[PDB]
């Protein structure tokens, strides 16, 4: 079947649902039949061996959702033959918990940003074997991730029993779509922070249909049984949210332009340096809600990224590079269209100039729950 | 029978190529649609050629087309070329390579493995090799010792995954075939051949698959 | 140095009493380092009109500060201010820090003309983000910031880009915040938001 789809419909790859079931043993190997029972997981399942080493299927994209409903959980340990990719749910959990603000997730966040070498490097797989995602078709959308603390699945007819119970979300202060101006501003900031985190990580980013304009399902986190506009792409509502769509398009363009963002190998310490509030002193303590790094780029020279997941604003110091200065590019706190700076903006030079008294002395002021990206340029 | 090849370019575009067996020469037509980034026409240089074939409008500026012809008696070869706008900039493929197209052989299909014949009489070749970075097909005439025809396989058009394939309009005047993997010129036997030749210990150990 | 001179002039022009300054201090006259020049009939002690045009920015800052002092009635007070009119703040509103390590003094006072003004001095060597007082229905508008380059250290309607400059700081001002450098001063005016 897989060969037929590849060779007759020109499909480039497959994603397997509940892929852990494909590693459970067959009943033909019980001692009653020949001469370890049915459903016992195997280390070398014959079907995965046949798929990975097929003359045709071995050269296409293979992605596994590495768990099933029988209790199996194989994230990071799926039998891969150095070929198979995985939906990284640990990335999802760590990013969801860090961005909303939670103690003890800074080191996990820094590991997530580097492609999760602690799950893939030892076995011989690359950073791009990790499929990073924050939201999917199942569970909350990106907009509902910042609006609801709990699911609202009563329309499903199953008395709120179905659906994931631990969503790891924060309503940014109030529950529901009716809130004050500051809460809505914070929600927009948080969606931008999620997209920035997705777009600067090592690995392959993936996001769901409509997350680029803030699609909402009303708090329903399991919408499998509704042929209804709650599941439809809203082309009318997309035009009312052109700022978020513009931000996402620009950030994807930025990822495509940088050679240090999608890497073929895990980043080394000579290219990537970790920082904190002060350059060169990262904070991995349990109370830390701040991660910043700078990496060397063969195209842009050097870039600097910082995440401030704290509820307190801070002024951060920038790395000292004599003969150069830092230029602002991204700031999720700023009102649109100044959250992303482009040369199409007629006020770009003036807007940059109004922050020169901070940029000259290697400083930058940040709101709470915000993110920034800066570039290094010659100054002489 | 005509063959078509669609190449994505390095500036977010498409180049369409067609190779036709004109009723004994060969005609290659190049069509470039779309216009966003380049305006003032293009010239088809044959991969660094000092000359050039300008592309003329076809249906009102929507597409630019050119035509090239080749004389018969030419054994299967490859046509390589580049595109240039009216600035000096060069348009390449999305893999950053010159556009390479086979003339004299078809792309073929990856199944079934071995040698097979279609209803029209086309001969299909398919062989699996994950480790080989280059595959060549040899055809021998009734005696042979040296190939009468040698065909290198393009690593882009003549592959599907780890299966190398190629199609031939006719094998008339030939009786045996073999494969060459890597850069080594030693002819190998098709593992899926149903009819084979004679085991000859050359001055070596070689056996050729039969075309019957 | 420019920041500190502007801070000195701001402190002179926002103090209770009668301001007083020697000639040439409005454009930065230098004597070469001589603090006692009672016996010099030299160009060191003569007002320089050639260098006045080079320091036009500081001169404009001083003139605008004096005009602002004239326009504000809470600065010329016949009697001493009382706690009802004047309130003291620190990094957070209503929590001044009077300890020995403190280098931050800030207050807010009410006016019948400007409504309310907020003044802050940061003599520390570390930049800070301060919390503005919470006034429902109003907001704070930047007027003076000694850290900003001229002519944006003093904001006037003569500037063609005043509204855009306020808009580029609106994301900080909407949450009752203001970023400050080290050795800098700020003055803000309260304005209705409706």
């Amino acid at each position: 079947c897989l060969r037929y789809w590849v060779t007759e419909m020109h499909v480039d790859g497959f994603r397997f649902d509940l892929a852990s079931i494909m590693t459970r043993g067959c009943s033909l190997w019980d001692p009653v039949n020949v001469y370890t029972t049915t459903g016992t997981p195997l280390a070398t399942p014959p079907l995965i061996d046949m798929i990975s080493n097929d003359p045709i299927l071995g050269d296409v994209k293979l992605i596994a959702e590495a768990w099933d409903a029988g209790g199996l959980y194989q994230v990071g340990q799926f039998p891969h033959w150095k070929i198979w990719s995985e939906w990284n749910g640990k990335y999802r959990d760590i990013v969801r918990q860090f961005i909303k603000g939670t103690d003890g997730f800074a080191g996990g966040f820094a590991e997530c940003l580097c492609g999760s070498p602690h799950l893939y490097q030892a076995g011989g797989r690359k950073p791009w074997h990790s499929i990073n995602f924050v939201c999917a078709h199942d569970g909350f959308t990106l907009a509902d991730l910042v609006t609801y603390n709990k699911k609202y699945n009563s329309s499903n007819g199953e008395d709120n029993r179905d659906g994931e119970n631990h969503n790891l979300s924060w309503n940014c202060g109030e529950e529901g779509e009716f809130a004050g101006l500051s809460v809505k501003r914070l929600r927009k900031r948080q969606m931008r922070n999620f997209f920035v985190s997705l777009m600067v990580s090592q690995g392959v980013p993936m996001f769901y249909m409509g997350d680029e304009y803030g699609h909402t399902k009303g708090g329903n986190n399991n919408t499998y049984c509704h042929d209804h506009y709650v599941n439809y792409f809203r082309w009318d509502k997309k035009e009312e949210s052109s700022d978020l769509q513009r931000f996402c398009s620009l950030m994807t363009k930025f990822r495509k332009q940088c050679e240090s963002l999608g890497l073929a190998d895990f980043p080394t310490a000579q290219r990537l340096h970790w920082h904190g509030h002060q350059p060169g002193k990262p904070d991995w303590s349990e109370t830390s809600r701040f991660v910043a790094f700078s990496t060397k780029d063969e195209t842009k020279g050097e870039i600097y990224v910082a995440f401030n997941a704290s509820h307190l604003p801070a002024v951060v110091g920038l790395p000292e590079r004599p003969g150069y200065r830092w230029e602002p590019l991204v700031d999720t706190g700023k009102p649109a269209p100044y959250d992303f700076l482009t040369d199409d903006l007629p006020d770009r030079a003036h807007a940059v100039h109004l922050f020169s008294h901070f940029l000259n002395s290697n400083l930058y002021p940040m709101l709470s729950y915000s993110s920034i990206i800066l570039e290094l340029q010659p100054d002489d | 029978a005509r063959s078509c090849y669609r190449f994505r370019t390095d500036d977010d575009g498409v180049v369409d190529v067609a190779v036709s067996g004109e009723d004994g020469g060969y005609a290659v037509s190049v069509e470039v649609p779309g216009t966003r980034g380049r305006e003032g026409g293009l010239v088809l240089r044959a991969s660094g050629s000092g000359e050039g074939v300008p592309l003329a409008p076809a249906a009102g500026g929507a597409s630019l087309a050119a035509e090239l012809s080749f004389d018969p008696t030419r054994a299967p070869f490859y046509l390589s070329f580049l595109l240039t706008d009216a600035s000096g900039a060069e348009i390449r493929t999305h893999r950053k390579t010159s556009f390479r197209v086979p003339v004299g052989v078809g792309p073929g299909s990856p199944a079934p493995l071995g040698m097979s014949i279609s209803g029209d009489g086309a001969v299909n070749f398919a062989v699996y090799s994950k480790n080989a970075n280059a595959v060549s097909l040899y055809l021998y005439a009734a005696a042979g010792d040296e190939p009468a025809l040698e065909i290198d396989l393009d690593p882009y058009i003549h592959r599907t995954g780890n299966v190398w394939h190629v199609s031939l309009a006719s094998v008339d005047g030939y009786v045996s075939y073999a494969f060459c993997c890597g850069g080594i010129r030693r002819p190998l036997l098709d593992p899926y051949a149903k009819v084979i030749g004679d085991f000859v210990s050359s001055n070596s150990m070689r056996c050729f698959a039969s075309l019957a």
